[PDB]
């Protein structure tokens, strides 16, 4: 935990100037700025190797930096635009080329607030046929409708998050895909033993953890606005 | 035949100075301007041979400034000795009459690495042409420096080279005619 | 043709 | 510094199999080279670095990587791919100049060992509404791939692996579904190539 | 004026170059206020303090083992390399030296005279200077100002002889260097 990132997710809509934070505790005078995009790697923003000291990188057009202290270093889109929606990973090194990332800022820009949507979230339980055939048990969560793409999915088995038995699509699909600002949706499947899905105790939820608006945003439609906010869905357990 | 290659970095406090320095055989190659973040090659020549990405230099004269302070902090702010310099003043080729030249002023055996050089033609100052070279490396770990005052010989022009520095009791005058 | 430079390291803390 | 190369976007290996990941570089000075993991919703985690100071560079895991400059490559390896493998692998370069440039990234996938393949289509009811569900083919081996709808409202997933750590059992499954009332699971995955056994449950 | 105590912090990189880069010696120095505390030479193949104010450094730096052998591989991938960037105009930089010769008195022949050969302008250092009266080699009362460095890639030195010049003498500096493929000559007549 040397580097830390502020903040961890960000929805901005375009046009506006956007600052991210980097801090860390290791005292290291070199720090840097890079960006991630699916099939390009990471490319270098900025770097900086002491106090006010400001070097571009590849890709330093619409960005800049401050670099006031030691243990900061700031980067800031300067008239966000869509393709700047990315992964934005700052970095330290020490004096022999060890390199500390911070965890990573999830920034999507988007051109108009108006479309941004929370998904909606339905559970959709195990076929009598699987269990039948094989003693297993396969629960479906579909999480529709959200913009832009940027979730998080998660199961909680009996109040507690499980990793085990789920597989999430790793992007979600467009439901509009002739469309540059279609909604989205995302699957994901949950397996447990027949006889695990057969008690009726057992209480089975998908959450999504949606990133939206935030409390200093305007919103003038007349639907509920659309903040940062967890949508859940649930099914219990069934003896049949 | 044997041969040595240096780099050479200081930093100095107060002063808040910093340089970065190659030299081969007790020749410069290049130092960086950290200002402008540029290689500044002794000779043209070597830049169209070979390049040094200058940046690099300001990240080791970081870790200096932060070495600095660890060691100053560790010896219980013990201060540096003053060692004044030596001066001597000299012609990179012989004098000839109406024959433009180049005088020197070597300032030599001193620290910590910070001199005042004044050149002073029938005793007034002069600066016209001047240039100077960086803090040069000796073994000893004392410094050198190079002063240069391009002129045209005469035998009515006298010449001094006044170099100040905190380990003189007075300021160094060293004096050069044509003979 | 490119110089390197070697890195200075940190003094003990 | 200057350039590294990756081969490939998505790149497969079979469970248990030999892990090799291509990397060459271009360098006018001896380089630092390194090899970096992105493990799904993680940051990223240096493997290995090589520093001149051997060929045959050591990481965490079984994972090494040999310098061979007569060939400017690093390629990574590892001795059998495990399920937790999955992630993206960057390689990246510096010459000696304190900034690491990276490569485009390679996705290892892992093929699932799947010893007993039970394709199938099930259809799942919506545990709110009798009248909404939605169609999961699962439990087809490797040499199935699903393909995308060629119907713009019925909406079909890629494949995905589960791993159900309570059974030690993988499989692979996509879930189709539609709003339309033509909509059935007999015929969800009409576009794809799907087993000639493939159960289809009576509804 | 200003009267402030002054703190000073160096380090060298030093790469030791014999026979070429046949044999490489790496010397790392870390100098506080003019002194020495801490080194690594690759001879010894870890740092060692040179003073008790070093010994922390030496031994945090010697703790990190990857650290140590990457400085170990650094007598080829900085001291051997940049050798190789630079040898075409360090090692290789060849200069002509200006050399001319004159009488430093004026005055007739059958006196004592002082003739100077000033050779000027020339790089490498290396260089072999003699004086010949009438063709003949002469050792004795030659007498130079020795090998100086004008610090910006030339050096100079003057070679002295005293002589009596005589009717038919000819008097000839030869100067040996090389830049030049057979020695130079220049002559002064009586």
């Amino acid at each position: 935990a040397d580097v830390t990132q502020t903040p961890r997710n960000r929805i901005t809509k375009t046009g506006k100037r956007i600052m991210l934070e980097c801090s860390q505790t290791k005292g290291h005078d070199r720090m840097y700025w890079y960006r991630q995009d699916p099939g390009l790697g990471l490319r270098l923003i900025y770097y900086s190797f002491d106090v006010k000291d400001i070097n571009k990188g590849e890709i330093s057009d619409g960005y800049s930096v401050s670099r006031q202290a030691q243990a900061k270093f700031s980067l800031s889109l300067e008239s966000a635009i869509p393709n700047q929606t990315a992964l934005y990973f700052c970095a330290t090194s020490d004096e022999s080329y060890g390199y500390t990332f911070g965890s990573g800022t999830r920034l999507t820009v988007v051109e108009d607030l108006n479309k941004v949507s929370p998904p909606e979230v339905a559970v959709f339980e195990p076929s009598e046929a699987e269990i039948s055939h094989t003693q297993k048990a396969t629960l479906v969560c579909l999480a529709t409708g959200f913009y832009p793409d940027h979730v998080e999915l998660s199961w909680w088995v009996n109040g507690k998050e499980v990793h085990s038995g789920v597989c999430t699509d790793p992007q979600p699909l467009k439901e509009q895909p002739a469309l540059n600002d279609s909604r989205y949706a995302l699957s994901s499947r949950l397996r447990v033993s027949a006889t695990f899905w057969q008690n009726p105790r057992n209480h089975f939820r998908c959450q999504v953890q949606f990133y939206g608006l935030s409390e200093n945003d305007e919103w003038t439609q007349d639907r509920a606005k659309p903040v940062t906010q967890i949508v859940s869905a649930e099914a219990w357990g069934r003896a049949d | 035949e044997e041969h040595v290659i240096i780099q050479a970095e200081f930093y100095l406090n107060p002063d808040q100075s910093g340089e970065f320095m190659f030299d081969f055989d007790g020749d410069e190659i290049f130092h960086v301007d950290m200002a402008k973040k540029e290689t500044v090659w002794r000779l043209e020549e070597f830049g169209r041979f070979a390049s040094f990405e200058a940046q690099g230099a300001l990240a080791n004269i970081a870790v200096d400034k932060a070495n600095l302070e660890i060691m100053t902090k560790r010896s219980n702010y013990t201060p540096i000795t003053n060692v004044p310099p030596e001066v001597t003043v000299l012609t990179n080729s012989p004098v000839e009459l109406r024959e433009p030249n180049v005088l020197i002023c070597f300032i030599d055996k001193f620290t910590p690495p910070v001199v005042n050089v004044t050149w002073l033609r029938n005793g007034k100052p002069v600066t016209t042409g001047v240039s100077e070279t960086v803090f040069l490396p000796r073994e000893d770990h004392l410094f050198r420096k190079f002063h240069y005052l391009p002129f045209l010989p005469s035998t009515e022009d006298v010449y001094d080279c006044r170099v100040e520095h905190w380990g003189l009791d007075e300021p160094l005058l060293k004096h050069w005619e044509f003979d | 043709p490119k110089y390197v430079k070697q890195n200075t390291l940190k003094l003990a803390r | 510094a200057q350039s590294v190369t990756q081969l490939g976007s998505h790149v497969s290996v079979s469970e248990g199999a030999l892990v090799l990941l291509r990397c060459n570089y271009s360098s006018s000075v001896p380089p630092y080279l390194f090899w970096y993991v992105q493990y799904p919703n993680q940051g990223l985690q240096l493997l290995l670095k090589y520093t001149s100071a051997a060929t045959l560079v050591k990481g965490i895991n079984g994972f090494e990587a040999e310098f061979k400059k007569s060939e400017t490559s690093f390629h990574l390896t590892k001795p059998s791919a495990h399920m937790s493998d999955a992630a993206e692998y960057f390689c990246a370069v510096s010459e000696q100049d304190d900034k690491i440039i990276f490569g485009k990234g390679t996705r290892l996938h892992i093929l699932p060992n799947i010893q007993n393949p039970d394709p199938a289509v099930y259809q799942l009811r919506d545990s709110k509404s009798s009248d909404k569900s939605v169609c999961l083919f699962t439990d087809f081996d490797s040499q199935t791939n699903v393909s995308q709808s060629k119907d713009s409202d019925v909406y079909i997933t890629d494949k995905c692996v589960l791993d159900m750590r309570s059974m030690d059992f993988k499989s692979n499954s996509a879930v189709a579904w539609s709003n339309k009332s033509d909509f059935a699971c007999a015929n969800a995955f009409n576009n794809s190539i799907i087993p000639e056994d493939t159960f289809f449950p009576s509804p | 004026g200003d009267t402030r105590p002054r703190f000073l912090w160096q380090l060298k990189f030093e790469c030791h170059f014999f026979n070429g880069t046949e044999r490489v010696r790496l010397l790392e120095r870390c100098i506080y206020n003019q002194e020495e505390s801490v080194r690594f030479d690759s001879d010894v193949g870890e740092y060692r303090a040179v003073t008790e104010l070093g010994r922390p450094d030496a031994e945090y730096w010697n703790s990190q083992k990857d650290l140590l052998e990457q400085r170990r591989a650094a007598v080829d991938t900085y001291c051997r390399h940049n050798y190789g960037v630079g040898e075409s105009f360090t090692v290789q930089r060849r200069v002509e030296p200006k050399v001319t010769v004159y009488p430093s008195k004026t005055q007739p022949l059958q006196h004592h005279n002082l003739l100077v050969c000033s050779v000027s302008g020339f790089y490498p250092g290396s260089i072999e200077v003699r004086w010949f009266r009438n063709g003949q080699e002469e050792k004795a009362g030659v007498v130079s100002t020795g090998l100086i460095q004008n610090g910006d890639w030339t050096f100079q030195t003057l070679v002295m002889l005293e002589t009596v010049p005589r009717s038919g003498e000819v008097y000839t500096c030869q100067v040996e260097h090389p830049s030049v493929t057979s020695p130079l000559t220049v002559e002064w007549r009586a």
